[PDB]
């Protein structure tokens, strides 16, 4: 609270607090278990690669990666990746990969990205303006060369099947000129099952405990439960009205677990002003009193701030559950207010009570067809009431607040 | 000859789960009350337009309509399309191929496969070199034709194999009735029921209510 | 259509006809009013980032904005608990209904609690209770009273309105027989009380039938309700919009935030997320100015509900149209979904006649003038009397009182006036 | 803590100022809060950049601020509206309308100033020490059924009177303090009594 | 000038959309203030910057 208030002395109330606990948590890590390893020795290293009006083409799938390996191999001139980074590639992971592979002149790599110009993105390699995967490129002169004029160039990704058919006559004496290799790796992170996954080890399965976990990519973080959600036999994800993953199927057993956040139940402390007291109940919003200590992971929580889970000092307001405070059986006038009636104060020996509020003393008015009570006598009151009326006239120089 | 299609062709257009939720989306879809275009087995197989995609339906009780063939020219020229139910098994295979035009079943090839009472209804699209398949079998109460009310095609396929379909055909059994509409580029709001199923559907541009 | 404002009517108007009502009915029309709105809070950092460390380090150099944000709800939902507080507890003891309900045939059955249902509600109450219908660091705080409390200060306001009239107000409760306080309130309209008594029975049984048909009303038709079901409408739809603002990229490469974070290397992936900080701030900040504007209308609903609690609940008010269509009696306050509803009895004329009146009377030179109402004719005999309700009395020195002579005043008649 | 509301109008203004100025600390994702360390340290091409995430962040800023003070000021407003119809209701004149001028019956209210506000000091009558009273609406004579003209009939046990509704005061029954109407028939509640006649 | 609240909201309406509409001549950092220009001199890589 001092430190959500950014202040040392605190006044009675109840206070919303910024969660600062210190929340450790642990990784979990989840992929489909196939164990063939994927094709790049072939795909990086074929004995010719394709003219560009005609480029290879392979898909990659159901197979175990190394972008590691590739991305610290010491063959490559350019590796420029796009909606992803090369690192992230082996804990990250797709349905398919496509491979297309073809040479260029050295000079032509400009030609190779999302949407770009040049008379090859034209006619015979359009890629999209929004590429997801990376551009590999290499000196290709000590194989692609001859002159070598088979070497052939003229919607994204259609092959391109007067003449149209210009040609490089690529020799080793050639350097801009040189022949060079690309392969482009385009990736497929559709919610489909994924196939092509990196080199990272699967670990054991964690629930009911916050975990930043790992499902064929996914790097939340949350309490993983059991559930109860009939999903279709082809969904695989199971998403909120925020459009963020709500539920998931594991991908070694077809069970579907719930993804839920940590510490949703909100803090407010209740505390008489520290001028009196250093004192404090805390009242978890929404929760249920038994569930506490586990919504909360008090498990890995600082002792101090554990004295507030359990304690028989527990109370289920509808609004939460209270701690620390002591249930009373009387009721008084609201001194802080909680919510859905109950109220707290600090009173003698000395705790935090809690209480239904009291509306007012109760009467009944001595009623009948007959009677009537008449004043015989008065008070003259003089009631104050404090209005206000206007506040503080400011004005900015609004260049010299910026800019100055 | 044409029928009316009511509130079919809608499917999932995502492999996610949504519970409750009112979604809104936008896809290759059919137009609802569209035109399809009716055809019975007799004196067919025809080569009809692919267009930009296809909805496609068979009312059936013996499995007399057993597949489907799909391409530029569907004559050798390039790996065809062909697709054939019978019975225990399904078959989905792409090659160069050769036919007549007048097929049927006797009562570069990158891809090879093997897994009225009634209606089968199919959509049939290509996006980006990936084919699409999905579907819904079903009894029916109406015995004539494509019965008033909705259901959601769920996924059977997906293929990466870029083939630039514009002209396709079905295949009969030899020694039955089907319907061909076309997909539109549409916003839909699709209603999730608390089971990750679309239960009630709106065509946004089909009229000032809709939208 | 071109619509119509109205029926058009010729008011009847001439320098010697009055149209004096012969009869009245009581009427008791129902005003509904907005108190307070569905208390939320946010936790902005929870909104904005949703538990991400790397987000949660970058919405520290945005500065103060999120505790801010977190201020300006915090002080909209104190407003609520304090604008349900000064609506309803303007009344310092619980006033309990009496056992036996002898107010003079008047029926409250429907308006006082029932000891049937666990929370007391009154009958009408729960007809309008039945008329009104997360994870991403939102939530809803529950109001400070509870449902039943507002039920026991609307009993008790009600309670002390029909055992003692307006006196709780002004002091300690002071018991009144019911027909001595509607005396009372027929005195506050200018209607001479011996009207109540000469017909009492009428008059119990047009408020009795009234109250009948607020409950017809009220069980057939939901649209009486709008103004509380549309703030519920706007609240419910100002949350799903700010959620639904989540599922947004704001020119990021997705707008879920683990995507960037197992996608991207950091250098990269903190300028996409200053994109969906930026994006998601700006809408916390949009909704809750929109929250703040509304919070203000409610408000101002709110102290419109405690002004007609103090004057009308409280007391009875001479300000017309202010406590429903009519001349102002007595308002029942009714608790309802995030509101009050006021059932405000009111005296209604009814059954005009048409008469000649004239301003003043000659007697032997004097003029005459009416002490309080006015002179009218049934053609052939004079008669004074009060302005509310026909009630023809013999022209009196007592009913009247002289000033100067015949010769000044416009329009002057000539009478006998009694001595008697 | 009495003066809490005028106190709280000091409060809000000085913590928006101190808010507004502790966001200048905030570098709102460029690489300095400090405009002068910016401009120092890059070159325009690269500055341009940078200060445009300042210019930026502390606009919407003062945008915020600006925002919160049009809101405050139409709340100020609302009760500066309030006061000058307490002032003009209230001071100016004597108030029927039930608990505006402070709590029981209004007699006057004198205005005091203080700092953003005023105070309003509301002399009120405030009824005490009640008796209970027999009553009824009416008292018939010979037939004729009498009402008061002004206040209420009572009795102490053995006689009736008729009182003023505010402040206990018997006075003899007569024909100048009660006007008859009709007879005693229809009357729920009538009593007998004899109507002096002066 | 006896009207001066009716004129004064009539002019402040007319205030706040004549600024909101000059509002369109400022570039915000853009290479100009008119979209048509980006559009036709920029191609769209550039252009949604
Ligand atoms: C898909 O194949 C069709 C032919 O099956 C191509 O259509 C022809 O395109 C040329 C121009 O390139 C036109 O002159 C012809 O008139 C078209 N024929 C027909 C029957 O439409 C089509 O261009 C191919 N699609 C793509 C995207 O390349
Ligand atoms: C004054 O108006 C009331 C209705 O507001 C009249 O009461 C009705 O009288 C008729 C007979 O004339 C009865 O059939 C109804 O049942 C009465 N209604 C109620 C609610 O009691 C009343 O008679 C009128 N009085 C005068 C003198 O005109
Ligand atoms: C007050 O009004 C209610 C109805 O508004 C009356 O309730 C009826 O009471 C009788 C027995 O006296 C029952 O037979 C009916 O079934 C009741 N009706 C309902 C709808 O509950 C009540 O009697 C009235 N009381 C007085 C003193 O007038
Ligand atoms: C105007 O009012 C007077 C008094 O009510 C009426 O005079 C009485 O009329 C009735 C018959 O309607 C007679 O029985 C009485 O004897 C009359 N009284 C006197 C003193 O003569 C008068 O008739 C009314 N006139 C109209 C036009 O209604
Ligand atoms: C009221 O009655 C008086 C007589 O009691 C009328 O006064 C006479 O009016 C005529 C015409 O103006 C004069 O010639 C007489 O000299 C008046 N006599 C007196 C004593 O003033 C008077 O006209 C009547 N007014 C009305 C409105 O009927
Ligand atoms: C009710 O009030 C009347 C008048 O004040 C009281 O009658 C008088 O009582 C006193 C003794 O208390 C006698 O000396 C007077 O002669 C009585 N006056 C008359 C006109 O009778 C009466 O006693 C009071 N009763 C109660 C119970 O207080
Ligand atoms: C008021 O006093 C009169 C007598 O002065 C009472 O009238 C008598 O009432 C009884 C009982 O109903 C009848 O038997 C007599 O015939 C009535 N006499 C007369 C002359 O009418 C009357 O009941 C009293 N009323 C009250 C409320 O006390
Ligand atoms: C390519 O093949 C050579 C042998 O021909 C081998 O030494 C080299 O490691 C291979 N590199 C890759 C990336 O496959
Ligand atoms: C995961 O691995 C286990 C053996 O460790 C194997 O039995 C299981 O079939 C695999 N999961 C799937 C989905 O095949
Ligand atoms: C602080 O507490 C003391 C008693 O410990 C009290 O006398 C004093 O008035 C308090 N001051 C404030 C500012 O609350
Ligand atoms: C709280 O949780 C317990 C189980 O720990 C359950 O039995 C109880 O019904 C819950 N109570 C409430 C009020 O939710
Ligand atoms: C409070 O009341 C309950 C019954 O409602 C009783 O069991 C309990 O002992 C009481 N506690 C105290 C501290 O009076
Ligand atoms: C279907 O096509 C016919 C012409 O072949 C046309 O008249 C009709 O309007 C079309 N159907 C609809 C629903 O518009
Ligand atoms: C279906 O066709 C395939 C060949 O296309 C064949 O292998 C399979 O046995 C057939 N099954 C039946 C039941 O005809
Ligand atoms: C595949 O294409 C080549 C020409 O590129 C053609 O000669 C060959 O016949 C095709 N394959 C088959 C199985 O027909
Ligand atoms: C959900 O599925 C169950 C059977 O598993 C069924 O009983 C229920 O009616 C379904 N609900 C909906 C809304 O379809
Ligand atoms: C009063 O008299 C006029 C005479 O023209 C008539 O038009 C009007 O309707 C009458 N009003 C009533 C209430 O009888
Ligand atoms: C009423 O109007 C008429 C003309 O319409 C006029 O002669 C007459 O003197 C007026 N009477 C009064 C009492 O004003
Ligand atoms: C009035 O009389 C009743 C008789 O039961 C009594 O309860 C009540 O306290 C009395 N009130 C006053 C103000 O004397
Ligand atoms: C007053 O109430 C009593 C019961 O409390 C009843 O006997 C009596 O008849 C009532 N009297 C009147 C005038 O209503």
């Amino acid at each position: 609270t001092k430190c959500t208030l950014k202040s040392f002395t605190v006044e009675k109330g109840i206070y919303q607090t910024s969660n600062f606990r210190v929340q450790p948590t642990e990784s979990i890590v989840r992929f489909p278990n196939i164990t063939n390893l994927c094709p790049f020795g072939e795909v990086f290293n074929a004995t010719r690669f394709a003219s560009v009006y005609a480029w290879n083409r392979k898909r990659i799938s159901n197979c175990v990666a190394d972008y590691s390996v590739l991305y610290n191999s010491a063959s490559f001139s350019t590796f420029k990746c796009y909606g992803v980074s090369p690192t992230k590639l082996n804990d990250l992971c797709f349905t398919n990969v496509y491979a297309d592979s073809f040479v260029i002149r050295g000079d032509e790599v400009r030609q190779i990205a999302p949407g770009q110009t040049g008379k090859i993105a034209d006619y015979n390699y359009k890629l999209p303006d929004d590429f997801t995967g990376c551009v590999i490129a290499w000196n290709s002169n000590n194989l692609d060369s001859k002159g070598n004029y088979n070497y052939l160039y003229r919607k994204p990704f259609e092959r391109d099947i007067y003449f149209p058919l210009q040609s490089y006559g690529f020799q080793p004496t050639n350097v801009g000129y040189q022949p060079y290799r690309v392969v482009v790796l385009s990736f497929e992170l559709l919610h489909a099952p994924a196939t092509v996954c990196g080199p990272k080890k699967s670990t054991n399965l964690v629930k009911n405990k916050c975990v930043n976990f790992n499902f064929n990519g996914l790097t939340g973080t949350g309490v993983l439960t059991e559930s109860n959600k009939k999903f279709l036999p082809f969904q695989q994800f199971g998403r909120d009205i925020a459009d963020t993953t709500d539920a998931v199927r594991d991908p070694q057993t077809l069970e579907i677990l719930d993804i839920t956040p940590c510490s949703f139940g909100g803090v407010s402390v209740i505390t008489p002003g520290t001028n009196t007291s250093n004192q404090v109940a805390v009242l978890y919003q929404g929760v249920n009193c038994t569930e506490v200590p586990v919504a909360i992971h008090a498990d890995q929580l600082t002792p101090t701030w554990r004295v507030y889970s359990t304690g028989s000092n527990v109370f289920q307001t509808r609004a939460g559950c209270l701690i620390g405070a002591e249930h009373v059986n009387n009721s008084y006038e609201c001194d802080i207010p909680i919510g859905a009636g109950i109220c707290a104060s600090y009173q003698t020996s000395q705790s935090i009570i809690a209480y239904t509020m009291s509306l007012g003393a109760e009467n009944s008015v001595a009623y009948s067809n007959n009677s009537i009570a008449i004043p015989t006598n008065f008070t003259i009151s003089v009631t104050t009431e404090i209005l206000p009326v206007s506040m503080t006239k400011t004005s900015v120089d609004c260049t010299m607040y910026i800019c100055g | 000859a044409y029928t009316n299609s009511f509130t079919r062709g809608v499917y999932y257009p995502d492999k996610v789960f949504r519970s409750s939720v009112l979604h809104s989306t936008q896809d290759l879809f059919l137009p609802f009350f569209s035109n399809v275009t009716w055809f019975h087995a007799i004196h067919d197989n025809p080569v009809l337009p692919f267009n930009d995609g296809v909805y496609f339906a068979s009312t059936e009780k013996s499995n007399i309509i057993r597949g489907w063939i799909f391409g530029t020219t569907l004559d050798s020229k390039t790996q065809s399309l062909l697709i054939v139910n019978n019975a225990t098994n399904v078959v989905i295979k792409v090659c160069e191929f050769q036919f007549c035009n007048d097929p049927f079943l006797g009562v570069n090839c990158t891809f090879e496969y093997v897994s009225f009472k009634n209606l089968r209804e199919f959509v049939f699209k290509n996006i980006d070199g990936y084919f699409k398949i999905y579907s819904k079998h079903t009894p029916i109460n109406l015995v004539r034709d494509l019965p008033q009310g909705f259901s959601a095609l769920e996924p059977l396929v997906d293929l990466p194999i870029g083939i630039n379909i514009t002209r396709f055909q079905t295949l009969l059994a030899l020694h039955a009735a089907y319907y061909v509409g076309y997909l539109q580029p549409r916003t839909f709001l699709l209603k999730y029921n608390e089971n990750g199923t679309i239960t009630d559907a709106v065509d946004c541009a089909l009229d000032p209510l809709s939208e | 259509y071109t619509m119509s404002l109205g029926a058009e009517n010729s008011v009847a108007y001439s320098n010697n006809s009055i149209a004096i009502p012969t009869n009245f009915t009581i009427s008791v029309t129902t005003e509904i009013l907005p108190v307070s709105m569905t208390k939320t809070s946010v936790d902005c950092t929870m909104y904005i980032c949703g538990d991400s460390t790397e987000c949660s380090n970058l919405l520290l150099q945005y500065g103060s904005f999120c505790t801010q944000l977190n201020r300006a709800l915090t002080g909209i939902a104190v407003e609520q608990d304090k604008n349900t507080q000064e609506v309803f507890a303007q009344v310092k003891q619980i006033y309990k209904t009496p056992p036996i309900k002898d107010f003079g045939g008047f029926n409250f059955s429907q308006i006082l609690p029932d000891p049937s249902k666990p929370s007391k509600r009154s009958f009408i109450e729960d007809l309008l209770f039945n008329k009104v219908t997360k994870f991403n660091g939102l939530t809803v705080l529950p109001p400070l009273l509870t449902d039943e409390m507002i039920a026991q200060y609307t009993s008790a306001l009600l309670a002390g309105t029909i055992t003692s009239g307006w006196t709780f107000g002004a002091g300690a409760a002071l018991q009144i027989p019911f027909a001595m306080q509607m005396a009372y309130r027929f005195n506050g309209i200018g209607v001479t009380q011996n009207v109540l008594y000469e017909n009492q029975k009428l008059i119990a049984n047009q408020f009795n039938s009234a109250i009948g048909k607020i409950q017809d009303s009220l069980s057939s038709t939901a649209s009486a309700l709008g103004k509380l079901q549309d703030v519920v409408n706007q609240n419910a739809q100002a949350l799903n919009t700010l959620v639904k603002q989540l599922s947004s990229n704001f020119g990021a490469i997705s707008s879920v935030l683990n995507d960037i974070l197992s996608r991207l290397d950091k250098v990269e992936a903190e300028v996409q997320i200053d994109r969906l900080i930026t994006g998601r701030l700006q809408s916390l900040q949009t909704y809750v100015t929109q929250q703040l504007i509304r919070a203000a209308e409610i408000r101002a609903s709110a102290n419109l509900a405690a002004t007609k609690m103090s004057e009308c609940v409280l007391g009875q008010s001479k300000r017309v149209d202010f406590c429903g269509k009519g001349y102002h009696l007595m308002s029942f306050p009714q608790s309802a979904p995030h509101g009050v509803v006021f059932l405000h009895v009111t005296y209604v004329p009814a059954q005009e006649k048409n008469f000649t009146t004239a301003p003043a009377i000659c007697h032997d030179g004097k003029a005459h003038f009416p002490r309080e109402g006015v002179f009218v004719s049934n053609g052939t005999h004079w008669f004074v009397t009060q302005r509310n309700f026909y009630e023809p009395q013999i022209i009196t020195t007592d009913n009247t009182f002289v000033s100067g002579n015949c010769d000044v005043v416009i329009g002057i008649v000539n009478n006998t006036v009694y001595d008697p």
